[PDB]
């Protein structure tokens, strides 16, 4: 498969799209299951469309992420952990986690 | 004459006094290259006894007595200074040299409240309003911060102290750095991750400091100052410079290339190794960064610095402790490494949680014995404190929460190794589980953090409580019908009632039953969660739950085996479970066409496989139709067989049970034993270990 | 308009034809940090200034409209971006492929060529440039110090600011690399080399001391007319003390990454980190070798690369050894991995010492790398060979040549290990290494184990066995002096070449060997003695005819009998000698108890003694009559007395696997060796304690 | 216990001329009809010549420690030296290899 896949972030509420970026790296760490999938991609840009204290809240919205590589990856509910580093050299790198429900368990589906 | 040694050291180190702390190997300027000062006291020699005589002096109160009262002083002053610093003697007369570090400053401790009190008091000086912008800044309040700094930089030439205005200046460049990233950051990102546009800092202060900050070079500070000043304070000179902690860089890495090449040899270093070059530097730096009131929590520069620094120590000591001996080695070899308080905030502090991971990964920290307890617990507790009594209101500040979060996290979990007492752990386990932040910490994530902290400390009755009410809130919070819980570990809230009975196995709730006591069938979506939670209730309250929610899905099926309600199987669940794979396969033979691999996260079927190894499930129509995974090859036909299906990672992914009942088969096991052999040796792993030890031969 | 575009490029790198190589990194200061030229060509934005250009590149029909001056400098940039390697956009990118080309004969190693340009007439300046490099790389220094000197005087009247500012900086660091030699050559290198050799007198180190006075590295650029400080920015970074210190960082930070991925087993996607490193390490090449530069004087550059290099194979090596779910298997499954190729065969010879090649194996595995190239390694190793025997087959040698160049010899010759040659080039090789190199660096212990690596994938024809003959002959004639002994740092002596031999040509002779032992007395002692070392290779006549001299009276003789297979079966007063050794060494041993000496000798007589006590052939009461407090015997006389260890741990790595084998044919250690053998399986990582554990234990 | 800092004298062999003192930084050891196969490499510290003595050949080295007298000898040792001449710079470390005659198959004594 090619090496470069593009990847595409969507809000689970209509469908509109959030941002488009390109892949960089991603991570795969009665019985149960302990997994965890960690997506990071490279600068992307926001839609123009979609740009226009803190309280222990979760009143948040779910996001779905599509990697485009035909190899279809689809991840239903992700999470992204953005994490504040400011730097000595001043002059976009975006992470996320892939989440689960309890009731309709599916963290990772490909289609080829 | 003897009298007139101290004459030449005051006239060159005269002006450092005006500091609060500088580096041994920073004083190779001050004295212009004339003598080399280890990072561990000892002076070294590179036309006159110059440093010779001084040391001399202090050994022998006989020759010092000769001295005027102004020689006297002079003297005093340089033997009190130097004993702040660290300098010591010759190395010729060296001797025992043990050094510990004490960082002098309520910043790298993490008093915020005694930080306010400070601040809500009355100014007295200069040096008191630089302490108090340092504080106002890491307390997340940037504008005074950068006010005050103004203000400082404004009237520092008319107080006449130059060291003030340049470390002023450098300050209020760095946090201008961090409110422009900060704005930037919250702009475009902050929409999406805290779910909100918020810019405390309004389009005034950016338009006057974009301007203010214009055309000002970090560079070109020191060159454009009085010369006076150029040759007083070239220590200070290193600051000014865009490519700035480069050396220390660079350094670490030759050290790290030696340890390294002397960790594959098997060497026997003598005296100071290279190791502890690493540890004295790392704290000749961090004492000299935070005693000065410098802004460098804005660098992710110092923590790759101090998180190198301390992966290397970590990596070094565990060599020494699994490492071989011979006789020529015992004839030199014949010191170990363990943690204290300020080890502990420095991990806190500059590492992230891949970063302990990695940590834990390549080393082992359990082996790493801890001390000065005491003040882990009063740290922990007061970090606690904090999070509780900031979340606990209507109010929260969000430059301060990104700056702090992340080391209440780094510490929440690092807590791990430290034992605790009641008291504490108390407060530490209410502040997680009532008032952190949900988008940091999922209850997946809440849940690991809870149960690793188990590990030393048990389960008293006082923490058995609190999880009893975060249990209460979470059954009030599923009385909505629109509510629905997301993990990012597989682990729910099902999981803090295995915990309690793990330690408490006869265990029941008296806030649970009422809740479940005042149930309808048109109350659904509480139901559905109190089915989670059966073994924590009565079971009056039990059979009253099970009578509304019978056995109907899947789900209630496995999770009435998982809480162990069913023991037993019963008829007509082969029925669902034939057709749940009936329907896959109907679905199968139309994608086929289609083309989807759809390698879902879902593992209901191989659980089904396990169930039918263990002969609870057996029946001929479960292998009339076979799905698409893999890993029916074990328990449907362990002879046809393929590459893999997902044995490699299963034999980890197993228990003992099913490992042992996997030895005791008939050809399988050359395989196995084959691709056992191939991940050890072309790899590193002890798990692979483990299970060619035990369960295999 | 479209034909205005190539006006600003001109307008802004124009001067930046003046030099050889450029480096695509090092382009953001001459358009003032405008776009981003990756490592691997494309560029990225931070109007359309590249874009048009780029566009006109696709698109003959759109530069057809330029006029003859357009068209030639729209000819100038395209070819200069061609020799550079700039290509297109990032958003227009697509299959990438980069190979390097240094084009200097200094890097080749081509001493010949070099002495025969130098030896040519001068045609400019930058022949004269040129020819200064050479003569320092070919450690000719004073008239590369003179030849740096005339062209510095010579640049201003030429009007050529950048050779200026280059020879200046290239003669400071010819300067400190006389002065460095001259220090180290006078302490430290009376004993090194066994005398006081100082090729440069007294009148050149006190012109060139004076000439350098406050001649600092840095404020050189800002001492410059401000057109050049605008035009040549690019230089500027030459011009500083702490250099090749950015890279070190970025280096750094690229190592940082590349662990962390490994350590979390992670799935890097398009250009990885370690793609970035090898391109960084290949850029950085090209730029200083191709434009003359004196950087052999450097250690820090040698450890840049030292780095690059080791980083690059040990993630080859994760990447070979991994272990893989279905989804690496699916991405990577045709494994397009690392291989070596010339240009790396020859940065790991000029720029690792033995250690580091050995640090490198033991973490690595380098067999398993293929080598490609290899006419050109071949030929590389031949010229090496050539050169040395060149320079050291008559009365002379370049000393300060000799140390900048035997290191390189050395690593070549330890690395050619892997490479296959032919039957000609690898008996040169082997005659300039066994009669030519200098013996103050390779003893006879380094120099049998550096033959005899080259043997794992070339064997041993028959010009090698003549050539070993020779060498023999040679050795055999230097031991006709009475007061001669060959000392070895790794035990391994003369009678090594014999074995070797043996092991290719058991039936073989020497028709030169059995005159010299035809013709011996009584007297001739130091040769007998020697030639009892290589007996299986002689005459049978010669055989009876030497061991009619010298009989086994001693124990290195019977040893050595062992040795060469001259005593299958255990003879009388056999033990008599081994009791009593055995006896005098407790005799020694309980007078010293008082005085309390240790004495761990190197000698392992007492070892073997109990080794040989294990296979029944000396088997005997006498033997357990005394101790000499040695753990090792404690394994051959009592093995139920033990103790903590012997030097067991380190000798189920010695022994071999006979010994092994009986070992787990025993009673009551083997359970004490299982559970040593898991602690040490356990808490380490070495392949040999997995060895024994899986194949002589279970 | 041994003070992990021991002293090293580096003499001639056949006369007994000491050549030079040094502290010790580096020691490394690698390892029917057996066979040795063992090499030492010693590592000083800065070191200055004797005055005599700056006014093939064999070398003796002397290691002297206490444990709270310990005695290191290696009679037959070779200088390796090697030429790295560096940046910035303005005493250096030297390395010596245990040699082992062919009479006396002896390398490393230790004296309690």
């Amino acid at each position: 498969i090619q090496d470069t896949a593009d990847v595409y972030f969507k809000r689970k509420s209509d469908g509109k799209l959030v941002f488009t970026a390109e892949a960089q790296t991603a991570s795969f760490s009665i019985l149960k299951s302990e997994k965890e999938i960690n997506l990071t991609v490279k600068n992307a840009f926001f839609d123009l469309e979609w740009l226009a204290a803190i309280k222990a809240s979760k009143f948040s919205e779910r996001y779905e992420v599509e990697y485009r590589t035909d190899i279809y990856i689809q991840f239903p509910n992700v999470s992204p952990s953005g994490e504040f580093e400011m730097s000595l050299e001043n002059g976009p790198e975006i992470k996320f986690e892939a989440l689960a429900d309890t009731d309709t368990d599916e963290m990772a589906v490909v289609i080829e | 004459k003897d009298d007139e040694v101290i004459d030449y050291i005051y006239g060159k180190i005269s002006p450092l006094f005006a500091l609060q702390y500088i580096r041994k190997i920073d004083l190779k300027h001050v004295f212009e290259y004339d003598y080399h000062f280890e990072v561990n006291g000892t002076v070294v020699r590179h036309g006159f006894g110059y440093m010779e005589r001084f040391f001399e002096l202090k050994e022998s109160c006989d020759e010092r007595s000769k001295l005027s009262k102004k020689q006297y002083e002079r003297f005093n002053a340089l033997f009190n200074f130097f004993e702040k610093n660290g300098v010591i003697c010759m190395a010729k007369d060296a001797g025992t040299l043990n050094t510990s570090i004490e960082i002098n400053s309520l910043a790298y401790h993490g008093k915020y409240d005694v930080m306010k009190k400070f601040i809500e008091e009355q100014s007295v000086s200069i040096e008191d309003d630089y302490k108090k912008a340092f504080f106002l800044a890491c307390l997340g309040r940037w504008e005074e911060s950068y006010d005050l700094y103004s203000n400082i930089i404004l009237n520092s030439i008319d107080e006449s102290n130059g060291c003030v205005y340049y470390l002023s200046q450098i300050n209020r460049y760095r946090i201008y750095q961090s409110i422009t990233q900060a704005v930037t950051q919250f702009n475009g990102l902050g929409l999406l991750t805290f779910g909100r546009h918020y810019k405390p800092f309004t389009d005034e202060f950016l338009a006057r400091i974009e301007r203010e900050m214009t055309n000002f070079n970090i560079d070109d500070l020191f060159n454009g100052m009085p010369f006076e000043f150029q040759k007083k304070y070239k220590i200070l000179e290193f600051l000014s410079d865009n490519q700035f902690l480069y050396d220390d860089t660079v350094k670490l890495f030759e050290l790290t290339n030696k340890v390294r090449s002397e960790m594959s040899e098997g060497s026997y270093s003598f005296g100071m190794s290279s190791d502890i070059v690493v540890l004295l530097r790392l704290y000749d730096n961090l004492r000299f960064l935070y005693e000065n009131c410098l802004w460098s929590v804005s660098f992710h520069e110092f923590h790759q610095y101090i998180r190198n620094s301390m992966s290397l120590l970590i990596e070094k000591a565990e060599y020494e402790r699994t490492r071989d001996i011979d006789e020529l080695g015992f004839s030199f070899f014949g010191s170990g490494f363990f943690m204290e308080y300020y080890d502990f905030v420095n991990i806190s502090r500059h590492f992230k949680i891949d970063d302990i991971k990695n940590l834990e990964r390549s080393c082992s920290i359990d082996k790493i014995r801890f001390g000065e307890q005491e003040k882990i617990e009063e740290y922990l507790v007061g970090i606690a404190e904090e999070i509780t009594k900031q979340f606990s209101a209507n109010g929260m500040n969000v430059v301060f929460y990104t700056q702090f979060i992340s080391e209440a996290k780094a510490a929440l979990y690092f807590a791990k190794y430290v034992k605790l007492s009641e008291e504490g752990l108390g407060k530490i386990v209410k502040a997680l589980l009532f008032y952190f932040p949900e988008r940091d910490l999922d209850i997946g994530k809440r849940y690991v953090w809870l149960e690793r902290l188990t590990k030393c400390n048990e389960l008293p009755k006082s923490i058995i409580s609190i999880i009893d009410d975060f249990l209460v809130l979470q059954a009030e919070k599923h009385i909505d019908q629109n509510y629905s819980e997301v993990s990012s570990n597989g682990l729910y809230s099902r999981d803090y009632g295995a915990l309690i009975k793990h330690f408490e196995k006869n265990f029941i709730s008296k806030r649970l039953s009422e809740i479940t006591l005042c149930l309808t069938q048109d109350k659904q979506k509480q139901i559905d969660f109190l089915f989670k939670l059966l073994p924590l209730l009565s079971t009056n309250a039990k059979s009253h739950l099970l009578s509304f929610k019978s056995v109907e899905n899947i789900n209630d099926l496995m999770n009435g085996i998982r809480i162990g309600l069913i023991d037993e199987f019963t008829p007509e669940h082969e029925e669902l479970i034939i057709e749940y794979l009936e329907t896959r396969k109907v679905n199968y033979i139309v994608e086929k066409e289609k083309g989807i691999q759809t390698f879902s996260s879902n593992d209901y079927m191989s659980t089904f496989g396990i169930w039918y190894f263990l002969e609870e499930i057996n029946n001929s129509k479960m292998e009339e139709f076979i799905g698409m995974d893999d890993q029916y090859d074990f328990f449907v036909d362990p002879e046809n067989f393929d590459y893999k299906k997902f044995i490699p990672s299963w034999l980890k992914n197993y228990n003992d049970k099913l490992l042992g009942k996997i030895a005791g088969n008939k050809h399988m096991k050359h395989h196995v034993i084959e691709v056992l052999k191939e991940r050890v040796k072309n790899s590193n792993d002890k798990r692979y270990l483990e299970i060619l030890m035990n369960y295999f031969i």
